[PDB]
């Protein structure tokens, strides 16, 4: 088996990407945020509070025939920003892209947070992180990828996110048309259950390359590039007028400035994130201050390669016994 | 902008 699904950004500064997913019988197609930095398949449903659904498409589990309660079974997740969701759990059929997966645990939200309700292009989340992270109780479930993994051609899934355009999520195979050159795979540490790897340095614009090791996760779930303070600051001193602001809570630069490119290490390889991707547009509407896409990891305790650096490469998530992360240039 | 920080 295999399956390619089109992910299309929800915004004009690409700050999230939704991929359509079919749940039930017959099919209910909800648009889901594919998060490799969580491990929960949750959705906006019919059991979700009515003051808590704005304009989202809902998954009505009493009109899927493959749909059954997992009783006493209960979920509760919290994200890196505040972000909250929770309820009960169903078992049902999920296709992504044609790849069918049967009795997958679909967690059906009874409470969602304010910031999920504000968010009307996203109907729920699909976790593509490691399964020790799954939050269901008292019996822990697995992710799509882990429920499909055995039935797939190669146990792997690619991220190919576009800059201002849609992209693709492929399950089961490497599309060798989708990239330039070689893919460099590097070693992954699965111990905290993240797509966690080790970056071999950085370059800022045309400058010289720094051999330091940056431990990060691959998280398609995060918009921006969260790197340690020394690295991020070496960055922003190349852009004239950029400061750190304690009421925007991060690095801004005026909009008329030319953003130079960020280079990160993949083994002996180099993936250049062009100047253009790091500009997240003006802070408020009207403003001539613009939000930067390289921000400090200091206040979250972990470094994230988010959508800014991932949407610069073709990404292979090798879900083999000894998992690796592969980046190519595109 | 409305960035995303997808677990805790």
């Amino acid at each position: 088996s295999t399956g390619s699904a089109t992910t299309t950004p929800i915004d004009s500064l690409d700050d999230a990407y939704i991929t359509p997913v079919q749940i039930g019988t017959p099919a209910q197609t909800l648009n889901l945020d594919f998060d490799t930095g969580s491990s929960d398949l949750w959705v906006f449903s019919s059991e979700t509070t009515a003051s808590e659904v704005d304009g989202q498409t809902i998954y009505t589990p009493s009109k899927s025939t493959t749909a059954k309660l997992l009783s006493g079974a209960t979920w509760s997740i919290s994200y890196g920003d505040g972000s909250s969701s929770s309820g009960d759990v169903y078992t049902d059929t999920v296709s992504v892209g044609g790849l069918t997966v049967t009795g997958q645990a679909v967690e059906s939200a009874k409470k969602v947070s304010s910031s999920f309700t504000e968010d009307s292009t996203i109907d729920g989340l699909l976790g593509l992180a490691f399964s020790t992270l799954n939050t269901v109780s008292p019996t822990q479930q697995k992710t799509f990828f882990d429920n499909a993994k055995a039935s797939l051609d190669s146990p792997v899934f690619t991220a190919d996110l576009g800059y201002h355009a849609p992209g693709t999520y492929n399950f089961g195979f490497i599309d060798t048309t989708a990239y330039t050159g070689s893919i460099t795979y590097t070693a992954v540490s699965t111990k905290q259950g993240f797509w966690e790897w080790t970056s071999t340095g950085y370059a800022v614009g045309s400058g010289t390359f720094k051999s330091t090791s940056i431990d990060g996760i691959a998280d398609t779930g995060t918009t921006l590039l969260y790197l340690p303070a020394t690295v991020v600051s070496a960055y922003w001193a190349q852009v004239s007028g950029a400061k750190s602001s304690s009421s925007v809570g991060g690095y801004v630069f005026p909009c008329s400035a030319t953003l130079p490119s960020f280079t990160f290490g993949v083994g002996s390889a180099r993936i250049v994130i062009p100047g253009d991707y790091i500009d997240f547009g003006p802070i408020s509407t009207g403003s001539s201050s613009c939000f930067g896409g390289i921000q400090s990891s200091a206040g979250i305790g972990i470094n994230i390669f988010g959508d800014v650096a991932l949407k610069a490469a073709f990404v292979v998530f090798n879900g083999a016994t000894t998992p690796t992360l592969g980046f190519a240039s595109k | 902008p409305h960035p995303f920080h997808x677990i805790h």
